[PDB]
């Protein structure tokens, strides 16, 4: 039984520049009701600061996955717990700026 | 008890929502300072059971230019939730940004 999930790029602060429409199943949202917002907007209070710190970071770690489990407010209004796991992509034949992709999971929080 | 202005605060927005510029009044009254305020967006700040109809004002505020929100809630500094509403109105140029007229209903709960 496959785990929900859906792709998502970012830019370094944050704000959705793509989204797949696994979206819609998982979260309820279609994809542009997501794109032009920031991720922490649908981040309960009690996560958004580790939600942006997370962010601020996943740039320091050398292309390496930052994790992160926060609460994402579902279409529904609902409190979903999500596990975003993160990585910046830069093209090395540019020095263009990176921008950060991340793969979005619904999981238990037990 | 507090006078009407005391319970009244101005606020400014880019079109993406996010703060501009805020009076020093929602110090008092929510907690946070104004210059921690710029650069994040209103959504960060309303409560999830108020957050689809926020999103619905904004439509309506796009569409017609001036709305007044109706009662919502903005998460307060220090946690829980303040009750406002607003009067936005946007200014168009030669959209520039949003202009808040907001009025506090309730201490932090
Ligand atoms: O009334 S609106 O025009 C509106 C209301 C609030 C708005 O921003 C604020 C200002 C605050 F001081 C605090 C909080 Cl949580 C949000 C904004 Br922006 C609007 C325009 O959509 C409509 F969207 F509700």
């Amino acid at each position: 039984c496959q785990p929900t999930r859906f792709i998502s790029r970012h830019n370094i602060e944050g704000i959705f520049t793509f989204v797949d429409h696994r979206c819609v199943a998982t979260v309820g949202y279609q994809p542009q009701e997501l794109l032009g917002k920031n991720i922490v907007e649908f981040c309960h209070p009690e996560d958004q600061q580790l939600l942006r710190d997370s962010f601020q970071q996943v740039v320091k770690l050398k292309g390496q996955v930052l994790s992160v489990m926060f609460r994402f407010r579902s279409k529904n209004q609902e409190w979903l717990w999500m596990r975003t796991s993160s990585f910046t992509f830069q093209n090395p034949y540019s020095d263009e700026i990176e921008y950060i992709i991340c793969t979005n999971t619904n999981v238990k929080n037990s | 008890f507090k006078g009407l202005d005391s319970k009244t605060f101005l606020s400014e927005h880019s079109m993406d929502m996010k703060f501009t510029y805020c009076d020093d009044r929602i110090t008092e009254l929510i907690g946070y300072h104004p210059e921690e305020l710029l650069g994040r967006s209103a959504y960060e700040f309303y409560h999830a059971l108020d957050s689809e109809n926020m999103t619905k004002s904004h439509q309506n505020l796009c569409t017609k230019g001036q709305v007044v929100s109706g009662q919502y809630r903005m998460l307060a500094k220090h946690g829980g939730y303040v009750w406002l509403e607003t009067q936005g109105t946007v200014i168009y140029n030669p959209p520039q940004c949003i202009m808040c007229v907001n009025y506090v209903l309730s201490e932090i709960e």
